[PDB]
Formats: C-alpha cells, structure tokens, sequence
C-alpha cells in the first residue's frame, strides 16, 4: 500500500 | 612479455592495497577468462570453462539472454509505474518488483555457485600472512602427499594458489561450507601438477577425504589469523570488463557484495586518474585515494521539477548540510544550462545530478570532451545513467572524472534515493543520520560507501545492483579547500 515509486 | 610489460609499466604503478581484475571471455564464451593483477605480486591467471561441472550448469547465452529478460522487466516496471499508481495496483505492482529482485538473486546466486565455484576466492581482499600461508603450504602438500596416485618429481604449487583457498573466507564461522568450493579448487590443483607433467587420474582420487583434509588446514590457518585480525586496510578491487560484461552487476554477486568494487574502462584510464590524484589537505592507505574537498560542491535537484519526492527529501537537508556552509551552487527545479553544467563539473570537486537519465539532456557529450579538465566526482543518480562501449561514462572517464556513479538499467526515484542517502552519509558529504540538524561524518571512500549504501534499498537487486561506480576511490576532505 506504498505509493507506487516514480521512474527514473 | 605483454603481461610484464601490463604489470612494469601500469600495475606496479597502482596502490599495492589495491587490486585489479580483469574478466573477459574466450573466443566461443565457453570459459572466463579472470586476470588479477596487484603490485609486486605475480599475476593471477584463470581461465574457468562455465560447463566444467557437467562432465564431473548454463552456459554464458544462457546466463546473458536471462539478465537481459530480467532487466527488460524491472525497466518496464520503473514507467509503468504512473499508469499503475492506484490502491490495489500499488499490491501487483510491489509483487512484480519483488518477483524479479528474487529472480535477478537467483541469477546472480547460480552464476556464482556455477561460473565462478571455487574461484570465487580470487576476488578475496585478504591481506597477506606470509608465515601461515606456508603453514598451510606444509598441512596441504601433506594432503596431497596423502591422496595422489602420483605420490604413491613433485610439482611446487605457486603462492597464488593457495591463496584461492584461504580467498575462500573465514572457515571456522558457522555456516561455513567450503566443500563443493573445495572440490571445484582440488581439480584445479590436479589439473595443474598434470599440466606440469605430474599426472593423475580423476578416478583414482578421494577427492571427498582431500576436501575434509584441506579444510581442516583451513580451520587452522584462520583461528591463528583471527588472532590478529586485520583493521582497516583500506583494501580496493578495480574491474576491467570485456564489451560484453559490462552489463553484468559483478559487484552484487554475493560473494562481492561486502566489497569495495569500481570498474574501469581500460589500465590507460586508471594510470590517468592515479597520476592526477589531490592529497587531503591533512602508512596511511587512505592517502591512495583522490581527496576532494567538501567545500564548493554543485547540486542539481529536480531539474525537470516532477520529483517532487526527490525534490522534498533533499532540498532543506542541501540547503542546511551543503549550501550555507559550504558554499556549495544549487539549481533546483529548473533545467541547468549547459554552460552551468559544464561550469559545474570544472569547478566543483563534487556533483550530485539528482534527475532523470544521466543529464544528457542538459549537456552535449562531445562538450564534456572539450573540458581542459573534470575535477568533479560525479553521482548520476538517474536511470541508466551508466548503462550500454559509449555513454555519458565513457566521456566523464575520459575528461578525467575520479569517479563517477551511475546506473546500469532503470531505478525508481524513492529506492534510489535511500541508495543515495546512504552514499552521501557513508562518504561524509552529510552527516550521520541525516536520512533517518545532525553534526558529526563518516569517512569512507566513494566505492566503500556504494557498497554499503546498496543496504538502504527496500530491492537489494532490482535497485541497488543497478549502481555502479567507473573510477578510483574518493575521499571527502572536509576542511579542504581547492
């Protein structure tokens, strides 16, 4: 249930 | 001759605490070819068939085509993400990142256990101890005084080999289990007295009694070494990859996970950035390393202003750590130019580049070229900001970069952030405990802080592998000034 993380 | 000439007129130039090696591939890719090289020490020369342990197993296709699948994957998840970011879609997409962190383990774990099997010692940063290494010269020719058909003239092994068996680690832990290792290295031993003209037959050896033997010898050697054990050597690993094994995270195999490891492009380069080396400002091996002053730093934060997450984790602790103290230039949440880029990375002993890519969307590759010198050592934390040889590294190393730190395939911006954090408190650059005002700074060389830094991600191998570091080691000189 964290964010899904942003690309980089 | 051209391996004296590689060890007279470039390695004994290299700090002897230091070692390099070299891995490449022959002609079919059925063997790894592995070259250690250290100064005042003869070379380590290994040539490790993959297959080996089927006539007594996957083959280098085989282990590249799964990497490069493995990868394929983790870079799509790294974009896919946006679309996904939901509530129940945060679930499947944390199970298929950790899904392919299990299976690029497991890749990593087979190609250690399979290809490199017993050998794995010859990465071993080890200090030599002369007088028990011969103790375990007596103990081991008395196992093979024991056990071979052909001592029933004797070959005199080289030091180096026996050094593979104590390069196996510390044999009275618990949980050790030297014994396919050991079998893998007794092969070895009797495919070398054979080529010396000292001949055995597989069949007629109890190979299974010689590992039992020898690793007794090796109890031996380690509780006496233990009893003085070694402090802080400072001890380094350079990498020299052929084109094809660049792709490879060598330094996440987890037999080198705990090592401080940097890769290289050629021995020309790593001569380059050792003759041009900055003594800090301060029979001290720190002192072999490149010493850049924490003073007068560039940080590029956010370039294209989406990382927002980015953006809030690091920006009051730059401003508090790096800006008002030591004058370091920030540029946030706008694109640098590429005069100021350019200007950054001759002027700064340290660049931070948290964005997207390498920031070759800010700066021509070919400018980077025309710089009379990089003095900044340089951390890309962006995707593939080391990956595919001709890249964004490739012109850093040959401006002269001490270091720079990059990644080999697409990272996510909050796992790579905890990576970052770990490098910059592990280095000095900020304090301690930061991450989790705080006074008070670690020491650590850049490739020694990379390496630990790997720890601070939640995917030890879908994030953390990608990082990588091309250059010699960096300290942060503190109160030094440029």
């Amino acid at each position: 249930d964290k964010s899904i993380e942003v690309g980089r | 001759l051209d391996l004296h000439r590689i060890q007279r007129d470039y390695i004994d130039l290299v700090p002897k605490h230091w070692h390099v090696i070299s891995l490449s591939l022959s002609d079919g890719g059925h063997d790894l070819c592995i070259t250690r090289l250290q100064a005042g020490q003869a070379p380590f020369v290994l040539r490790l068939p993959l297959e080996r342990a089927s006539s007594r197993v996957f083959d280098f296709h085989t282990g590249r085509a799964e990497l490069l699948e493995i990868i394929k994957e983790i870079n799509r998840t790294c974009h896919d993400s946006r679309d996904m970011a939901a509530k129940g879609e945060r679930e499947k997409w944390w199970a298929e990142r950790e899904a392919l962190d299990q299976r690029l383990k497991e890749l990593l774990m087979n190609i250690e256990h399979v290809w490199l099997g017993g050998f794995r010692g010859v990465f071993s940063q080890h200090g030599r101890r002369p007088e028990l290494l011969e103790k375990f010269r007596a103990m081991f020719e008395g196992v093979l005084d024991k056990h071979l058909p052909s001592r029933r003239t004797k070959v005199v092994l080289d030091g180096n080999v026996l050094e593979l068996f104590i390069g196996l680690g510390d044999a009275t832990k618990s949980g050790a289990d030297f014994d396919e290792e050991l079998t893998d290295l007794l092969y070895f031993v009797v495919d070398i007295l054979q080529f010396h003209g000292e001949r055995n037959a597989y069949d007629e050896i109890d190979f299974d009694s010689m590992v039992v033997e020898t690793m007794d010898a090796l109890m031996a050697y380690h509780a006496e070494a233990n009893a003085a054990p070694e402090s802080d050597s400072h001890a380094h690993t350079i990498l020299v990859l052929d084109k094809q094994l660049h792709v490879f995270p060598w330094e996440s195999l987890p037999c080198l996970q705990g090592l401080a490891v940097s890769r290289i492009p050629s021995l020309a380069c790593l001569r380059k950035l050792l003759l041009d080396r900055r003594r800090s400002s301060s029979e001290d091996p720190r002192s072999a390393g490149h010493h850049a002053p924490l003073s007068g730093g560039t940080y590029i934060l956010n370039p294209s202003s989406d990382l927002l997450s980015t953006q809030k984790t690091f920006e009051s602790l730059f401003s508090t750590h790096l800006h008002s103290p030591n004058s370091w230039t920030r540029i946030i949440s706008r694109p640098p130019t590429e005069p100021e880029f350019l200007s950054a990375l001759t002027h700064s002993p340290i660049l931070l580049y948290f964005g997207h890519g390498s920031g070759a969307q800010y700066i021509r590759s070919r400018n980077i070229r025309h710089l009379d010198h990089c003095r900044a050592t340089v951390l890309l934390m962006g995707c593939s900001s080391a990956a595919l040889p001709s890249g964004p590294v490739w012109n850093y190393m040959l401006a002269g970069a001490p270091a720079v730190v990059g990644t080999l395939w697409d990272v996510t911006d909050r796992d790579i952030d905890r990576f970052a954090g770990g490098v910059l408190e592990g280095w000095g650059v900020l304090p301690e405990g930061c991450m989790g005002k705080k006074a008070g700074r670690n020491g650590l060389s850049l490739v020694q802080a990379v390496a630990k830094a790997r720890d601070r991600c939640r995917f030890r191998y879908v994030t953390a592998a990608a990082a990588v570091v091309y250059g010699i080691p960096v300290y942060v000189d503190v109160d030094g000034k440029s």
